């Protein structure tokens, strides 16, 4: 009642795990296995739905006009009931049972919100879809989650998070060199299983790499990307190019052109199954 | 005396007093409790004051603080500040009807002639399912009447302050503030969370900042650099260093945000310094940059685009609030830029239906909307900036009024027009693509928000002799009315109070600058041949095109044919139709 | 005229830039060689190139 | 039929619960047969939503769900017997073969 | 508290009606043959008993005095006289409230509520209603009916499982129930408010007597709707040195050449275009004749001429110094735009029809600006509503005519912009012959490079842009204007013989320039021109406030019609 701070954890780093020789492992959400609950887990992964800061009680304080003695219940879940019966200390060797009021100050409330971390690209298995899971923050670490970001999530689960945080192989990349002409064999090296096309696929090579990003520091950013059509008569392969592209790359979505493409590119509204809000 | 019941109070007065330091750090944190004792000792003071008795023994007295320091909005706003004094600075933009809350409550019984009067305990009635015991005994025999109760005023308000809160006014504050002003308000912040207001202040030996402080050593820096004879260019290069010259369009950008005179008269005249442009040209260029760069400077405007903003988006309009399940007058795209500019591009693209709002705004500056559930007319004080681009893909053996697709009167209407066309050649944009690789080998808003609120230019009788032979060179009064804006423009600019001979005539050699047939003729010469040829009837697409290639000469394609055939009929200097089928023009 | 398509933009000269930024990247190199520029433009006219077949 | 599927489909049908686990599943006709063969008559009745998870399941033979809670694919190696007739009701060797079958080209 | 008040303000109230034989007696007297039993009390006949404090102890607590003064009306016509529905509408309030001067202190008082009405609604059947059980024939009749309309609490027999619910029945039981829109008046808003509207219940024989698009004055009380403050009127009305400045402005004889130069200021030049505003503005007899029908009494005006002119500037005056004056802009119009729009089942009611800018402010100057952009539907509404003064309105099953008398101020353009001198009217308009009818006078502004006016008007175009000039200063003010043209509007004037015998010989003199014409010539005369020059010979009457008009004053309508 008189916490005048909020507190908080953090684990330790694998540098400090090698160390004097684990209990903070980058954990997916395929891998939570049931039996984690209850664990400090650090999941890593993208954060698509996010919610707005909400004031939400932890104690109720109760005042009188009649004893004075002002009293104190402590909520735990979602909804609550009013305690409308006095529970002091002098009504109790009474036979009057006067009125109790609230208070909205005295009160202590917690900067309350939802969000919904999905599953990463790449560390998803085959055929499977990138699942969800639910993690609900507290205090000063409400504001650390802008949408549209790879975060690394510290927390007990229940996810109450307690610390965010967000961002062998030279021999592979000289072995990749040494062999001459890099980027003729790079170019024929992804999506073999079509005919020929080595310019347009040497200049898919050239989109995926993408370029150089340009700040001129007074305001102004231009773009740093590249954006390709393939204009085409069927009969050649176009689906299986634009596949192997998105298998190769990480983070590739493939789209379509209907269904529900028109809420598919930006971002709608609908009503949460689990809580009174719309998300 | 005059039975104002009202007490406004400063608090920075108990701030700095010797006795009271310790009253002015009590009622932040707890203003409800101070509000209700302050109100019985104000009684017990002016009762002291006094020894009309007979009416201030059961009138009550209200305190109203004000005076208090400014905070950073509902950012700041963290919950270890709930039921604390706060003030918002800003625009309210709605203002919803009045809603009535219950202070005592009525009960009627259906037997025993007995009805019951109860009050309410800060939000719960208390319903008794006992019937007054020394009457007759009734298990549930209970009624409630709504009419019969007392009723007081309360209204929810939207304020834009960027974030919309919604504040609560309560009984004899209500229709006291409504959308369209600017507000400083107070009041006790509650938890969804709202403040509710103690204090209003609609009009503004104080330090109360209204526009953006500036000191003495930038007064003087501003003063000195407004004497030099280049910054009628320096600023022109100033606001967009990362593009070319662009200098009538940088100019006429630079004047249209400098804004003008706006000037008006006691009970039924207005008239407001402004200019609304238009440009169309060549594509590719820095056009959206502008379009960008000018929402990234004013601080009210939007960025409306094409078939994506009808006329129900424009202006204001009515729908279902989700958070209370009312209606809701939300605010339209025209009204919240009251002020400033507002950014158009595909002006071509845009529909005819919502061009007539434009054909309002373009003088007028009014809204005038006569729909279900309301007749208003309003302001639409912002100037537009609109990017437009030809028909087709330039051409210049095409007239300027046709080849853009737009109604001639209209256009008229239009204050500034830009041909920002390229006509592409040596020595210019070789040293384009010089300056766009060069960047790739490795204080103006003080001065422009000081001249716009401190100077109000009037334009002499002296200028009066170069204006109208700049008008008759055009006639050889929506020009009239553009350029003495454009005058007194110049006259804003340069820390100027009179507006000189000379600045009118960059002004016209602006308007001349900014905007700097053999074909058809044939066309329609033909067109009336085959007709007489054909005892009147309608020429042939086929034979159309093969006496025009016939006469073969200058060579007309067949396609462009094609369009100017189309553009004669589309100007309704021809009329003809099918597929393959081409008819001679009527 | 029949066969054509578009103007030239800045926006492609822009393109054609970064074009040779990635091409230098491919080479791991810190700067831009007359290589990459004589490569990219060869790729987008050989992009259009093939409507005369 | 087709036409007449209570679900979305074929496959991936209604999901409801009454009981203390408030959720349920539902298999469709697709899900079945995992070796042997389907036959659908009346091709031009059925709806754009099973057309679109045709065109997903036939080159290869696995479909996706993204649900809520079920976030997981399955095998649907099937083999497709479709029985169809034009919109124009009948036909004859001097109208086109494209329009007659009304049909869009990446069914074809 | 009231339980005993009650009664003694019903003996009090059928005192104030059984003493006074004021005229209510006679008045109930004459009721006896309709049954109608729609009276209508004078609240200032009732403020002299008690020192008024009879009336302001019922003013209020008028919503718990009102069934007994029901009763009090009912025992006195049950005692004075031998299917019973009765109203009691009080009037005449001394006092004009706003819509915007409406607290929650006035709740459940009398109030007299003045603005315009926006929009109206169908009328409804209101219930009043017998309910029977779904157990037993037991029935009731004893009904309420503002809330809590299914849930009555006694049956005659009470051996029953549910005492509760019951079941209504719509055989036995009903009447016009109206739901209209009224909003602030345009010359009561304040500086940047919006003009807040609200709705209007109204029950009885009050309604279908409020014209839509009219002031109005309600008298009724503040009842409060589940929540939103909505109101019950119960009386409606069609509501819309001084002396020593009008009669020395009517003693002299150039007052009209100040009114021309007078009525625009900030227009330089076009004093034909002026007189014909400033004769716009006032018209004539409309109910000249012996069968008994009304003529058309208006004044027609409409202007023609190349753009960027300052012929839009009239156009923003008139809207800007008239009362009665509703502007539209002509593209942003329709046949429902102009006249009366309606909603298409919105909020789940049923169908509103709002009032737009026809038929609103009647004996005033309605002004379109861009009359050749519009519609062919709005402009053949305009010739019905020009053929004959009332409009028709036949929607969802009902049919509302009304009265309208409105003045057309159009504005037009070419159809290439620029007017060329060569040709016909009819050709350069490019409208159809019977909405090119009916316009009293047309008029034509040419331009082109005449330095001498042209200097004068560009120094005074330099001159105007300046904050308040006296360059635009007229003669006189608008001040003792608005009284003039009042005093001129109910002058009523009465032509002669003379003027009679001298018109027949001009009206022969005007035929005669027809004959060998095609030079100075450009439209056909017909009985139309006529009648356009005798509206403007009353006009001219009125306008230098002569009772008996003299042919000369007729001579200069003449020379305006032929300056045309």
């Amino acid at each position: 009642l008189t916490r005048r701070y909020f507190l908080y954890f953090k684990p330790l780093s694998q540098n400090c795990a090698r160390r004097y020789r684990i209990s903070s492992k980058p954990l997916s959400v395929r891998q939570i296995k049931g039996d984690f609950l209850g664990q400090l887990i650090t999941v890593r992964g993208i954060i698509t739905r996010v919610s707005d800061v909400k004031p939400a009680v932890e104690v109720i304080a109760y005042t009188c006009d009649q004893c004075g003695y002002e009293v104190f219940q402590e909520v735990n879940s979602r909804t609550f009931t009013p305690l409308s019966e006095c529970t002091s200390e002098e009504c109790s060797q009474n036979q009057t049972k006067g009125q109790l009021f609230m208070s909205t100050r005295a009160s202590k409330f917690s900067a309350f919100q939802e969000c919904k971390i999905q599953e990463l690209s790449q560390q998803v298995p085959v055929g499977h879809i990138p699942r969800s899971l639910n993690i609900h923050v507290n205090g000063t670490l409400v504001r650390s989650l802008s949408p549209g970001d790879i975060v690394d999530v510290t927390g007990i689960f229940l996810l109450e998070a307690q610390f965010v945080r967000q961002h062998d192989v030279e021999e592979r990349v000289m072995e990749l060199i040494t062999s001459g002409d890099v980027y003729n064999r790079l170019a024929k090296s992804i999506a073999p299983e079509i005919y020929g096309n080595l310019d347009v696929k040497k200049a898919l090579l050239l989109l995926l790499v993408g370029g150089v990003d340009k700040r001129v520091g007074d305001g102004m950013k231009i773009r740093g990307d590249i954006n390709v059509c393939l204009m085409g008569d069927p009969g050649v392969a176009k689906s299986q190019l634009l596949k192997a592209i998105c298998k190769i790359s990480p983070r590739g979505v493939y789209t379509t052109g209907k269904g529900s493409s028109g809420v598919g590119l930006t971002a709608a509204v609908m009503k949460d199954p689990v809580t009174d809000e719309m998300i | 005396e005059l039975g104002t019941s009202n007490l406004n109070l400063d608090a920075r007065n108990l701030l700095a007093y010797k006795q009271t330091e310790d009253l002015y750090h009590q009622l932040l944190n707890y203003p409800q409790e101070v509000i209700s004792i302050m109100d019985q000792t104000i009684k017990d003071c002016m009762v002291s004051l006094i020894v009309d008795l007979d009416e201030i023994e059961t009138k009550f007295y209200k305190v109203r603080p004000y005076n208090v320091g400014s905070c950073k909005g509902m950012r700041e706003l963290n919950p270890n500040d709930i039921d604390k004094l706060i003030n918002l600075k800003g625009l309210v933009l709605r203002s919803t009807p009045v809603i009535p809350d219950m202070k005592v409550a009525f009960f009627k019984c259906n037997v025993c002639d007995h009805t019951m009067a109860v009050e309410i305990d800060r939000g719960v009635i208390q319903e008794p399912a006992r019937c007054e015991r020394i009457d007759c005994n009734e298990p549930n025999s209970m009624s409630l009447i709504h009419n019969r109760c007392s009723f007081a005023d309360k209204q929810v308000i939207k304020l834009q302050e960027p974030h919309s809160i919604s504040l609560c006014v309560y009984d004899e504050l209500v229709d006291s503030c409504r959308a369209g002003d600017r507000i400083e308000v107070t009041g006790t912040f509650r938890s969804k969370t709202y403040v509710d207001v103690v204090h209003v202040k609609k009009v503004s030996h104080n330090e109360v900042e209204e526009v953006r402080q500036i000191t003495d050593q930038d007064l003087a820096k501003i003063r000195e650099v407004a004497a030099r004879e280049d910054l009628y260019s320096l600023l022109a290069r100033s606001i967009a260093p990362s593009i070319y010259e662009l200098e009538d369009v940088k100019k006429g950008i630079l004047l249209q945000l400098f804004g003008g005179t706006n000037k008006t008269f006691t009970k039924g005249g207005r008239y407001r310094g402004d200019i609304n442009i238009l440009l169309c040209g060549d594509p590719s260029t820095s056009k959206s940059q502008i379009l960008q760069y000018v929402h990234k400077i004013t601080p009210r405007g939007v960025y409306t685009s094409g078939k994506g903003s009808s006329a129900v988006g424009l202006t204001a309009y009515i729908t279902r609030d989700v958070d209370t399940k009312q209606l809701v007058l939300e605010s339209g795209a025209l009204v919240l830029s009251d002020g400033g500019v507002c950014c158009i591009d595909e002006f071509d693209k845009m529909s005819d239906s919502t061009r007539s709002v434009l054909h309002e705004v373009m003088e007028q500056q009014t809204i005038s909307i006569a729909k279900a559930g309301i007749i208003t007319t309003l302001n639409a004080r912002s100037s537009i900036l609109a990017s437009a681009n030809p028909i087709g893909s330039y051409n210049p053996n095409l007239p300027v009024t046709e080849n853009i697709d737009l109604p001639p009167p209209l256009l008229s209407r239009f204050d500034l027009v830009y041909l920002v066309l390229d006509k592409v050649d040596e020595k210019n944009d070789r040293e384009l693509a010089k300056h766009l690789t060069n960047l790739y080998l490795e204080f103006l808003t003080m001065y422009i928000s000081y001249a716009k609120e401190h100077i109000h230019p009037i334009i002499t009788e002296a200028a009066k002799t170069e204006l109208v032979r700049a008008y008759v060179g055009m006639r050889k009064t929506r020009q009239l009315e553009s350029m003495i804006r454009l005058a007194e423009a110049h006259a804003k600019m340069k820390l100027k109070n009179v507006v000189e001979l000379e600045d009118v005539q960059e002004a016209v050699r602006l308007i001349r600058s900014a905007i700097k047939r053999k074909l058809q003729e044939d066309l329609s010469r033909e067109i009336m041949n085959v007709l007489k040829d054909q005892a009147s009837d309608s020429m042939s697409f086929n034979e159309l095109i093969k006496q025009i290639n016939e006469h073969s000469q200058d060579r007309v394609e067949s396609s462009d044919i094609q369009e100017a055939l189309s553009r004669l009929q589309q100007e309704d200097k021809v009329i003809v139709l099918g597929e393959g089928v081409r008819r001679s023009v009527r | 005229s029949k066969f054509s398509f578009g103007q030239a933009t800045p926006r492609t000269l822009l393109g054609i830039i970064r074009l040779s930024q990635a091409l230098a990247k491919l080479r791991l190199a810190d700067m831009v060689d007359i290589d990459d520029v004589e490569e990219a433009l060869r790729l987008v006219r050989v992009s259009k190139e093939s409507l005369y077949q | 039929t087709g036409r007449g599927s209570s679900g979305v489909g074929l496959t991936a049908a209604v999901t409801t619960d009454r009981e203390t686990g408030e959720r349920r599943l539902e298999a469709g006709a697709m899900v079945l047969a995992d070796r042997g063969v389907v036959c659908i008559d009346e091709f031009d009745k059925m709806t754009d939503v099973d057309r679109v998870a045709i065109h997903e399941v036939m080159e290869q033979q696995t479909v996706t769900i993204a649900k809520a809670g079920i976030h997981t694919t399955l095998n649907a190696r099937c083999s497709v017997i479709a029985a169809a007739n034009p919109v124009f009701g009948q036909y004859d060797v001097n109208r086109d073969p494209h329009q007659n079958i009304a049909l869009p080209d990446s069914l074809l | 508290v009231d339980d005993v008040t009650g009664e003694k303000v019903r003996e009090a109230f059928e005192q104030f009606l059984e003493d006074f034989s004021k005229v209510y007696r006679a008045q109930i007297e004459f009721m006896k043959i309709y049954d109608l039993n729609t009276i209508y009390i004078d609240y200032q006949h009732l403020s002299m008993r008690e020192n008024g404090a009879l009336a302001m102890a019922i003013s209020e607590q008028y919503y718990r005095f009102l069934p007994f003064l029901q009763k009090g009306l009912r025992r006195v016509v049950r005692k004075y006289a031998p299917e019973r529905v009765f109203q009691i509408s009080f009037f005449n309030l001394p006092t004009v409230h706003r819509i915007r001067d409406i607290r929650s202190e006035k709740i459940g008082s009398l109030l007299s509520i003045s603005g315009t009405v926006t929009r109206t609604s169908e009328v409804r059947p209101e219930l009043y209603a017998s309910f029977t059980c779904d157990m037993c024939r037991a029935i009731v009749d004893n009904v309420e009916q503002s809330f809590k309309y299914t849930e009555p609490t006694f049956c005659p027999n009470p051996s029953c499982e549910n005492r509760a619910f019951w079941t209504l029945n719509v055989t036995r039981s009903f009447l016009d129930w109206q739901k209209v829109r009224i909003q602030e008046n345009a010359n009561e808003i304040p500086t940047g408010s919006m003009p807040r509207t609200l709705d209007v219940i109204l029950r009885g024989d009050s309604v279908e007597r409020a014209k839509p698009g009219d002031r109005c004055k309600f008298t009724g009380v503040e009842i409060v709707v589940p929540y939103k403050i909505s109101f019950l009127a119960c009386h409606v009305i069609s509501i819309g040195d001084e002396i020593n400045e009008l009669k020395e402005m009517v003693k002299d004889e150039h007052i009209y050449d100040k009114l021309v130069r007078s009525i625009a200021p900030a227009v330089f030049g076009h004093e034909a275009v002026k007189k014909g505003i400033l004769l716009q503005m006032l018209g004539g007899v409309h109910k000249s004749t012996v069968e008994g029908i009304k003529l058309r009494g208006d004044i027609n005006i409409c202007v023609v001429g190349d753009p960027s002119t300052s012929k839009s500037q009239f156009l923003k005056y008139v809207v800007g110094f008239a009362p009665r004056s509703v502007y539209t802009s002509g593209k942003a119009s329709s046949a429902a735009g102009l006249t009366a729009a309606v909603v298409r089942d919105e909020e789940g009611g049923d169908y509103t029809i709002e009032a737009g800018a026809l038929m609103l402010a009647d004996n005033g100057i309605c002004c379109i600006d861009e009359f050749d952009k519009m519609d062919i539907s709005d402009q053949v509404a305009i010739h019905e509503a020009m053929e004959q003064q009332t409009i028709s309105i036949a929607k969802a099953g009902i049919h509302a005519t009304l009265n309208a008398r409105t003045s057309i101020l159009a504005a037009a353009n070419p159809v290439g912009g620029r007017y060329n001198r060569k040709l016909s009217l009819r050709g350069n308009l490019n409208m159809t012959a019977p909405i090119m009818s009916r316009f009293d006078l047309f008029f034509v502004i040419l331009d082109d490079c005449n330095e001498k006016i042209d200097t004068e008007l560009a120094s005074h175009i330099v001159d105007l842009h300046m904050k308040r000039d006296e360059a635009i200063e007229p003669p006189f003010s608008a001040e003792q204007l608005r009284r003039y043209i009042k005093y001129a509007r109910t002058f009523k004037p009465i032509l002669t013989k003379e003027a009679r015998s001298y018109l027949v010989e001009k009206y022969k003199e005007l035929r005669k320039d027809d004959a060998q014409g095609f030079s100075r010539s450009s439209y056909r005369i017909t009985v139309r021109q006529l009648e356009s020059m005798i509206r403007l010979s009353e006009a001219i009457a009125r306008a230098n406030c002569v009772d008996e008009i003299t042919p000369s004053f007729i001579a200069e309508a003449y020379d305006l019609l032929r300056q045309s």
